[PDB]
Order: structure tokens, then C-alpha cells, then sequence
């Protein structure tokens, strides 16, 4: 990946300052939110009408947790996505059915919400490489669908 | 199909947007280049160096141009009409191109408005803004 | 929009493709699903392999719609809104998908149609899938 | 670029039957009239009014060689679609300014072209194979641009 060492320092840079706990929930969350079409993925979850129904739904605080808590993971292996997420990969296509266009969804609901809990800080060059690192995790969550 | 309630928060988040739209765009646009450089053949000859002034008036002019979308809220293809010709037919700008440009946007405002930016009126930005960029689009052939 | 013009050259090349739209739906599908893997994550009830019975009785569901959509062209909404509610609400497949089955449509219907699939019908024809497909995500939101 | 030996041959075989001179025209041209836009680019082209007469240009047909040419150089090197593409690469990004999507527009209507040359012999298996082929292209067509 095209991840210059100021890119990637400042990507792990920022990181470092995130809570992830609540980060993922935030995310998870407004993807919830804001493109509907993704709750078909979660009946399990119960209630999902109104946004306060989702934003607040400790089963999307938790799962939301897993999900950057698996970005972490690999945010430690930004020079092999592809394997950190082999079998994340799998799963995602064999045993869920989702259409990869998904991540890219996450991925850039993502940026949005760090945008948010860092304001001027989340500055574009910055930005630019929180794109080039989600535009990774999505293409390697989607290089195993056969 | 835009809904009361989605209009209700485009014009309350437009608002405290206030005179920081041109700003705002700008920086829009400015991010946009620098995360799509893709994007910037559409400004072959503009200024694109940080900070530039080319750059800043354009913002301008998309902020209003949005602002008035805003004030049209309930004839978006009429009001923006004649801005759907010059994107679609003299410039020729490839629809990709408009999704980043509301990521952008989105991120820009998610930015400057800790408080406005909630879940309900982050859906309701987006889909204005795919709005607004169904109607610029859309004589595209 | 469909022009008077790309109306007619769709009556004409979908009238040709006649009592073959079913094979050339299951065809185009199966097109599909080889070249663009991901398709398949919609369709996991589904037996896959080459040439079976799911997709030989699936592709005349599909060609069976077009057929319904080049006879009520002139009115593509209320002729489609079921194929909308199911595609965009309940299935809820991403647009991205329908720019794929249109390609192959396209290669499928350009592989048997050597003499009337000219750069004018290509055209059209174009225009027409992509009509059917705004109309078929159009309830997104 | 995950091309498989079956594949490489089955892209291969075939392309030792393409007429170049017809299929580069015919590919080039059904480009500026199912996608006008792109006609822009080739202004300096002539003619490009209606569908005969873009089909009938012989600015158009000898361009369309040239762009079928490299196709090949392509066919030739696929272990290497970068090295091979970068210098056009960045003609198309620094002197041309065509925004990389069209890349896309071009290979599907080749890919296009292609199968109402060879009709039934263009199956299904073998259109997934130009399919990984034309998308690796405008890949490395893209790659340069900066
Ligand atoms: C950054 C992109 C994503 C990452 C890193 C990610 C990660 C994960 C992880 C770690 C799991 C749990 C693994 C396991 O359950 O064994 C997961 C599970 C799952 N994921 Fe993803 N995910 C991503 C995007 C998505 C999205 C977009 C969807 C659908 C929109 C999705 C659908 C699911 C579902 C349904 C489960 C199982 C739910 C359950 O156990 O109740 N994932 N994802
Ligand atoms: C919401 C999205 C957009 C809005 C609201 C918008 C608005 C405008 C307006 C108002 C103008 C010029 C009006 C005048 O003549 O003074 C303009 C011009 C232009 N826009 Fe758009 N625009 C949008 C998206 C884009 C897209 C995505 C691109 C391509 C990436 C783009 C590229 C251009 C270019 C090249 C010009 C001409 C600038 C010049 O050469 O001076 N715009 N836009
Ligand atoms: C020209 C574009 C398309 C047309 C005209 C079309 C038409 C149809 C029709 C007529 C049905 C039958 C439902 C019924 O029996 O009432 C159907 C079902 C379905 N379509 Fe489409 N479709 C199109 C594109 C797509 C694409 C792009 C996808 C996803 C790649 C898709 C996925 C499905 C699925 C999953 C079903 C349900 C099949 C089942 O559950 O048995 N369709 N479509
Ligand atoms: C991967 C697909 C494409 C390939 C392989 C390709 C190849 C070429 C080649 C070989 C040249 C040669 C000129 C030289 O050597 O000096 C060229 C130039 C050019 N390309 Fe592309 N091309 C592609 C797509 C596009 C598309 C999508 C556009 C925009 C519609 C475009 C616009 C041009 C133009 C306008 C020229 C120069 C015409 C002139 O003034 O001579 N090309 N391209």
C-alpha cells in the first residue's frame, strides 16, 4: 500500500489518541443510521426504529467494539492487510453475505465520525491517509469472496 | 425522496453553518483534492497549492450554490438547473466524482460542528447532499 | 431519458432477441456471476453451478421484466414499482450491482445479436438498462 | 492481479485472433458514441457528429489502433501491468486530464466489442478472464496519477 512514512506516522499518530471503545459504537452506529440498508445484517440485534433506538442498542455498542477493535489489529499490520484480514475475509463472504460495497460504507462512516471527535485536528493531509488506510482495510475484508 | 424531517435538519444544520459556508467549502474542496487527486483533473487549470485563492472563491461559489439548493429545498431541479448544464454538459464530470466531493462535505461540517453533526442529521446531510448530486448529474446522457 | 429514438431502437433489438430473452437472461446471469464474484452474495439460496435450474429459471424472471419494461417503456415507474419495493426495500441490492448486470446483459445480448447491435442500439441500449436500473434503486431514499 | 493460468491462456489464445485494425476502431469508436462525453477528449478528432461518421473517422480508426496496441503490450507483460502502463500513465493524468473512470468505460465496451466479434466463442468463463484483464489495466492506467 502507497503508505508514506509520514502518512503511516501520522495515522498511527492519531490513533493512539482514540477511545476505542466508544469509537465503534459511534461508528457502527451512524452506519446504522445513515444507511439503513446495512440493518438487514443484524436482526439480532432487536430494536432499530429510531436512531436513539440504534445509537443507544448495547448490542450495537459491543459488536461495534469488535469491529474496531479488529481495525486495531490492523493499524499494527498496515504493510500486510491482506492476511491480518484473510480470515476476517472468509467469514465476512462464505458465512454473512455481505456485498463488499459495504466497508467501503463502514470505512468512510469511519472517517466521518474521527472527524468528529477531533475537529481541526483531523486536518486534511491527515484525513488523506485515514482514506488511504480505509480504502485498504475495505479492499483487503473483500479480497477472499470467491 | 427528501422528508420533512430531513428538511427540517438540512436548514437548521445550514444555518449554524452561517457565514463559515465559503470557508467551509473550501475546505471542502481542499480535501477532496488531497484525498482524490483523481478529482483534480477537472482543475487542470486552477491554483491547487495549499491555501490557494482560486481555490477559496470556488468554495465560495459551492457554498452558496448549496445554500440556495437549501432555499429551493422543494424544486432542487429547477433552482439548480442551470448548474446541472455546466456539470453535465460542459465540464462532464463523472458522477464518482460527487460522492466524494458530500464525503467530503460531510467530513468538513463533522468538523466544525461537534453538536449539530448527530446521527439523525448526519442521514439527513447525505441525503440531501445525494440530492443535489442526482440533480447535477443527470443529463449526463 | 429515453428518446423517441432509443425507444425505438430498444423495441427493435429486444423484439429481436424474440422467444430468447429467458436464455439470454440466465446467460447474462451466469456472465454475471463468474465475472463479478461478489454478485453472488446476493443470491446464497441459490444453486450456483453452470447451467441450473435456480439460474435457467431465474434468468426468465429477469428477462421476463425487461420484456414488461420495453413494452411500457413510454412509463417505466408504475410499470416497474413492485420490481422497485423488492429490489430496493426487501432485497435491498446495491446499485453498484445493477451497472454489472447491465454490462453483461450487454455482452450477452451483443453475443447473439451480431447484425442488430450497432453502435446506435449498443447506445440505446445502454440507456435503457441504466433507466431500468435508477428506477429499481430510485426507493432507496 | 490474481491471474490464473487457465486464465492467462484462455486470455491468451484469443487474442492471437483479434483483427486489430477492426476490433480498435470498433472498441474506440463505440466509446464516443455510447459515451459522448468522452467525445471531448478527441475534439481535435474531426467529425464525431453521429454514429457513422465517429465510426467512419480515420483519426478515430488509427487511434484505435494505438490504443489496441498497447492493449497488447499488456497481454504481454501481465506479471508487470505498471511498469508497463506508467509512462502513459501520466500522459493521461499531466497532459490529457482523463479522469480514470473513463479507463472503466473503455474496457467494458472493448470487453464490449470483443464478444460481438467472437459471438459464441466468448463464453462465459473466458469473459471472466479479459473481465480481471481490462480491470487491471485501467488500474495501472490509474496508478500514476497524482
Ligand atoms: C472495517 C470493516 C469491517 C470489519 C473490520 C469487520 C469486522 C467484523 C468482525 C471482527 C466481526 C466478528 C467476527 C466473528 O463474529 O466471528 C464481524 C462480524 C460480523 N460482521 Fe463485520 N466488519 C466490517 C464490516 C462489516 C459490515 C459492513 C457488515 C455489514 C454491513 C458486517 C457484517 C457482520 C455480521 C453480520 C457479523 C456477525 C454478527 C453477529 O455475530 O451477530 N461487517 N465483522
Ligand atoms: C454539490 C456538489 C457541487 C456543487 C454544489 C458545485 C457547484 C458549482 C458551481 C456553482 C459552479 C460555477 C458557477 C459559476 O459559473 O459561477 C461550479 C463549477 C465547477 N465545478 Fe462544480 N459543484 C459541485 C461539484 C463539483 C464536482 C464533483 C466537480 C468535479 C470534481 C466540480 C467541478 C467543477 C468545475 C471544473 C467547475 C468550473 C470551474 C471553473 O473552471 O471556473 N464541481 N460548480
Ligand atoms: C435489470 C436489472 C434487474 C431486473 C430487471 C431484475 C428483476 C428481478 C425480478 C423480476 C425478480 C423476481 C421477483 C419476483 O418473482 O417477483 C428479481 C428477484 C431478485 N433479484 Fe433482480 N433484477 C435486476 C437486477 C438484480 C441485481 C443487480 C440483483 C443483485 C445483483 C438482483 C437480485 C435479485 C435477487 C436476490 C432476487 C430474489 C431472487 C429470489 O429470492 O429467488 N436483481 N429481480
Ligand atoms: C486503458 C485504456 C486506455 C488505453 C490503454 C489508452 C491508450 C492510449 C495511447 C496508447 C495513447 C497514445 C498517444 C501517444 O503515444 O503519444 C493515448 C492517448 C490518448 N488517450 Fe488514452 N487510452 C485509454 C483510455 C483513454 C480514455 C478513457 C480516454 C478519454 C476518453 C483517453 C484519451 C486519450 C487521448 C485524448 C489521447 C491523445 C489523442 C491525441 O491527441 O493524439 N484514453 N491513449
Amino acid at each position: 500500500m502507497h503508505l508514506t512514512p509520514e502518512e503511516k506516522s501520522a495515522v498511527t499518530a492519531l490513533w493512539g489518541k482514540v477511545n476505542v471503545d466508544e469509537v465503534g459504537g459511534e461508528a457502527l452506529g451512524r452506519l446504522l443510521v445513515v444507511y439503513p440498508h446495512t440493518q438487514r445484517f443484524f436482526e439480532s440485534f432487536g430494536d432499530l426504529s429510531t436512531p436513539d433506538a440504534v445509537m443507544g442498542n448495547p448490542k450495537v455498542k459491543a459488536h461495534g467494539k469488535k469491529v474496531l477493535g479488529a481495525f486495531s489489529d490492523g493499524l499494527a499490520h498496515l504493510d500486510n492487510l491482506k492476511g491480518t484480514f484473510a480470515t476476517l475475509s472468509e467469514l465476512h463472504c462464505d458465512k454473512l453475505h455481505v456485498d463488499p460495497e459495504n466497508f467501503r460504507l463502514l470505512g468512510n462512516v469511519l472517517v466521518c465520525v474521527l472527524a468528529h471527535h477531533f475537529g481541526k485536528e483531523f486536518t486534511p493531509p491527515v484525513q488523506a491517509a485515514y482514506q488511504k488506510v480505509v480504502a485498504g482495510v475495505a479492499n483487503a475484508l473483500a479480497h477472499k469472496y470467491h | 425522496v427528501l422528508s420533512p424531517a430531513d428538511k427540517t435538519n438540512v436548514k437548521a444544520a445550514w444555518g449554524k453553518v452561517g457565514a463559515h459556508a465559503g470557508e467551509y467549502g473550501a475546505e471542502a474542496l481542499e480535501r477532496m483534492f488531497l484525498s482524490f487527486p483523481t478529482t483534480k483533473t477537472y482543475f487542470p487549470h486552477f491554483d491547487l497549492s495549499h491555501g490557494s485563492a482560486q481555490v477559496k472563491g470556488h468554495g465560495k461559489k459551492v457554498a452558496d450554490a448549496l445554500t440556495n439548493a437549501v432555499a429551493h429545498v422543494d424544486d432542487m431541479p429547477n433552482a439548480l438547473s442551470a448548474l446541472s448544464d455546466l456539470h453535465a454538459h460542459k465540464l462532464r464530470v463523472d458522477p464518482v466524482n460527487f460522492k466524494l466531493l458530500s464525503h467530503c462535505l460531510l467530513v468538513t461540517l463533522a468538523a466544525h460542528l461537534p453538536a449539530e453533526f448527530t446521527p439523525a442529521v448526519h442521514a439527513s446531510l447525505d441525503k440531501f447532499l445525494a440530492s443535489v448530486s442526482t440533480v447535477l448529474t443527470s443529463k449526463y446522457r
